[PDB]
């Protein structure tokens, strides 16, 4: 187990994520106490601690996959990322839920000695909410617990660091009701039309009540004693992300224009236009996808229809959507 | 007699007073002699109003022919204090605290029906009693004269002397005329 | 006493009264002596039935016999203000507010039974005071009153000259002599 | 094999499509650049080369089956047209949600690697959408619950479909066939988003100054798809997650007069002409006079049934004519006119003697 510092774990997980360090350093600490605690207890004084699960919420293209990729790309121990929906009755109706411990079987090399510090990593965990439904996460519940069930080869369910992250669909909605409304006076403070409308409500501050108004297990819900708050973006962090992948969209988009021969001339000012139309739609970082690729249709059917066309240059007028590209065919 | 109306909404069926349903909509209306009783129902409306959206704007329909002084000022002062933007339009006749409140609505938002009539005087009073009391009324009705004048140049613009000159006696403007003096933004005449 | 009224629509069985039952078929009922307080109310209807159906044509029947010039002029304001066409259909007797309203609705759409009765007259207004206060008063006076010569004017097609002399003395008209006139289009006779 | 730019493949879907242009362009540079990433498999840091999901979406009798039965004839990939209804979640007794896939297999042999580069286009995507914008109490299997099982695969990932024997073995070594290639165009007609998106981009109000729409009016249709969102999306039922999965949005107008005017003749296989090939048959000729076209476009829209209504219009005018021919014999031609098609006149009827 890597088991780094918090300081370490974060300034190494900053490098390829940006604008989740908030929740990043509750998550360092929290994973670093698990390795650490559990593996060296030396039969602690009146233990009573119980696994530090750490529970993770966030919106669709909020980078819940890649927060977990980037903490499991230098974790030498299992990860074993799985799903919830794929679960269903213990082989009655379809998958067993024993599929989990069987995707740790593949990560962990079948070396118990990898499986007992597996990550049970977990992702959209919010489709088999109770309306199968909630058959599958008390079937699920029972391994949270740490009951040692082979698939056949023995696992070690004591001491699994759970990490499960779901893009909980009206999560916010139940966290709005518990937050109270201001009065109708001369002297009162009436705070806003809503209340989660702002900020976001649900990843700001959360008690585990909540998460069972939702209609959720109890017992699943008081069985994290951690939790995480997901912002879903930031301006400043969308221009940055623009460029900063090894094929970021605008760098896939001049590869693609350079496969025919021509250059993607860009300008620094669009950028700032291209973040608002991103932060309107309210997609995530996948929407910007869509924004760029209608505006580049219009390059995309015209530098083929010229020939010769060598390069493209786009200003803050063609992402306003008044201006047409700027053909630079020459020669 | 009052007619009932059906809002239909998602949830169900509600039944509401052709009156309480626009007030959904954030309107008011404000009909007859401005009074202490009816004047109140305009300063909660304008708070509840508030609690509901404080961003979405207020629409304030005023068909009075003026009345108390002291009942007109907790309405303009509440419209004033308020986040929300009170717009105001005339649907035909303000002689006293109409125009008080037809005038004090946010810039931009001051609107009159083609054929209505605005009209701006000084406030009337009405008092007996010992020559010393008198004195002390007359300086009241003075000052109030003064505060007034006041209110009507800030949000019109024209300078003090023009508003005493004009409000000595009874003048009556159209809506084309107020728009020039400044008493209002623009004419509705179609949709 | 008003007698109520169930629809026995799909959803279910909800009680209406006789007035409220008829403003969902978009029917305003005009009776009475023109006031601020009832003249407001047809407002409010106009307005719920412009967005219930912006589409759909309102009828507006009128029995009464006059009222307050403010009064009228808002609601003949808010029917041409609005999309919808306003259709009107005078039963017993239309005064002089009454017959501009009557006068005021969508052309082709105006209508009266066969023994009904419209006249039109001149403004009638009091006031008292110093002879300066007369002289603005009288000159308002005669200002309305050639606006609402301009109205009649143009709905009914007539020149000014003719209304200005049919309005200085009572004249009363059978609804075949307003299709003349031109005040309305067609009797309804029978169906 | 020369990777057809965007104006050679939109050629021959202009043969028949009238108007849907938006959506034909969309396609072709699609299906463009598309091509490019076979092509484009060099590790060369332009490798990932990520797919954005068009989602088409209109009007029904907006062709939008039509470009799947023309694009279907064009592309040199396999291309297998789907449906979103018959396909049901594996747990419960029905089709499975791989079942698709196997079908591109069938087109393509069964050559995995071949399949992955085919496409698969998605019809009738109206009907899995969410009972209400939030899940009811009873689960909706054949609905949001096959949304989220094709999602995965709509991601990325790998489908165990069998191969056409070998039953005896357990497992029949399942051949794996990557998902990540094989692009999705999800189709449907979107019955009721306009009213979503009327009230999403304005809710009447009340008063002078307010912005009163109508309550509820089927005139909006025409170009009712070029101011929708993804939250509009989430209304209509599609889950938000599913709507990110595919960035790119199409919008298909109604139609338009002179589509209506020209489809009647000027695509490839014209009702008119289908007509006119069963009258060859029988010996006589459909004469349509150039004002007897402009009567059946105007005749389609009260339907406002989609460019399907025109059929029906025909059918009803030829009618009696149809049924008389073969009993009436001795008739040369029959002329048509706009009288005929209003319905005052009677099909002119023409005889050589
Ligand atoms: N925090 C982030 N930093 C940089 N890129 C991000 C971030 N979050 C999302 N992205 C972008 O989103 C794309 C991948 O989306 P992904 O499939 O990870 O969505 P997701 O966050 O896993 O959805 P969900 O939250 O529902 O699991 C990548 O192109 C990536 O650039
Ligand atoms: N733009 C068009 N040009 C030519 N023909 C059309 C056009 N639109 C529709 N059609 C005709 O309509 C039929 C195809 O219907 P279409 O594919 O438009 O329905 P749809 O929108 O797919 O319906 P649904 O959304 O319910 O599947 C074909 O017979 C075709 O001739
Ligand atoms: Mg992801
Ligand atoms: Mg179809």
């Amino acid at each position: 187990h890597k088991l780094p510092a918090p300081k370490e774990i974060r300034t190494i997980l900053d490098q390829y994520v940006i604008g989740q360090e908030r929740a990043k350093k509750v998550l360092a600490v929290a994973v670093y106490n698990h390795y650490k605690r559990l593996n060296q207890r030396d039969k602690k004084d009146d233990i009573e601690l119980g696994k530090s699960n750490i529970l993770m919420i966030g919106p669709t293209g909020s980078g819940k996959t890649l927060l977990a990729e980037t903490l499991a790309r230098l974790l030498n121990v299992p990860f074993t990322i799985a799903d919830a929906t794929t679960l269903t009755e213990a082989g009655y109706v379809g998958e067993d839920v024993e599929n989990i411990i069987q995707k740790l079987l593949q990560k962990c090399d079948y070396d118990v000695e990898k499986a007992q510090m597996g990550i049970v990593y977990i992702d959209e965990i919010d489709k088999i909410s109770r309306k199968s439904g909630e058959g599958v996460q008390q079937a699920l519940l029972k391994l949270i617990e740490g009951t040692v069930a082979s698939v056949f080869l023995q696992v070690d369910t004591r001491n699994i660091l759970f990490i499960c992250g779901g893009a909980f669909a009206g999560l916010e909605r139940v966290i709005q009701n518990r937050s109270a409304r201001g009065g109708i006076g001369f002297n009162a403070e009436v705070r806003s039309q809503e209340m989660g409308k702002k900020v976001g409500e649900a990843f700001k501050e959360v008690e585990p009540e909540d998460l069972v108004k939702f209609g959720l297990i109890p017992e699943f819900v008081g069985r994290l004693p951690v939790i995480a708050t997901l912002d879903e973006l930031d301006e400043a962090a969308l221009m940055q992300i623009l460029t900063e992948p090894k094929n970021a969209l605008t760098k896939q988009y001049a590869k693609l224009f350079e496969m025919e021969g021509v250059d993607l001339e860009f300008r620094p000012d669009a950028l700032k236009a291209v973040a608002r139309k991103a932060l309107e739609r309210k997609t995530g970082a996948r929407g910007l996808r869509s924004i760029l690729e209608g505006i580049l249709l219009d390059t995309m059917y015209e530098i083929p229809s010229q020939q010769d066309v060598s390069k493209v240059v786009i200003d803050e007028s063609v992402i306003d959507g008044s201006s047409q590209p700027l053909m630079i065919y020459e020669n | 007699l009052v007619p009932m109306v059906v809002e239909q909404s998602a949830r169900g069926e509600r039944a509401y007073d052709i009156y309480s349903r626009l007030l959904k909509e954030r309107i008011i209306f404000l009909v007859g002699q401005v009074e202490d009783y009816m004047a109140n129902l305009v300063v909660a409306q304008l708070l509840f109003l508030e609690a509901e959206n404080p961003e979405k704007d207020i629409h304030l329909y005023i068909n009075s022919p003026g009345g108390s002084v002291t009942a007109g000022m907790s309405i303009y002062d509440t419209m004033q204090f308020i986040k929300p933007n009170v717009s105001t339009t005339c649907i035909g006749q303000a002689c006293s605290m109409g125009a008080l409140l037809l005038a004090g609505g946010a810039a931009g938002k001051r609107y009159c029906l083609p054929h209505s009539r605005m009209m701006i005087h000084q406030p009337l009073g009405g008092f007996q009693g010992q020559a010393s009391d008198i004195e002390i009324h007359a300086k009241e009705i003075l000052f109030i004269k003064e505060r007034l004048n006041q209110i009507l140049a800030h949000h019109t613009g024209q300078p003090l002397d023009v508003i005493a000159r004009d409000t000595d006696r009874d003048r009556f403007m159209s809506g084309d005329e107020a728009v020039k003096y400044g008493l209002i933004d623009k004419v509705m005449t179609q949709r």
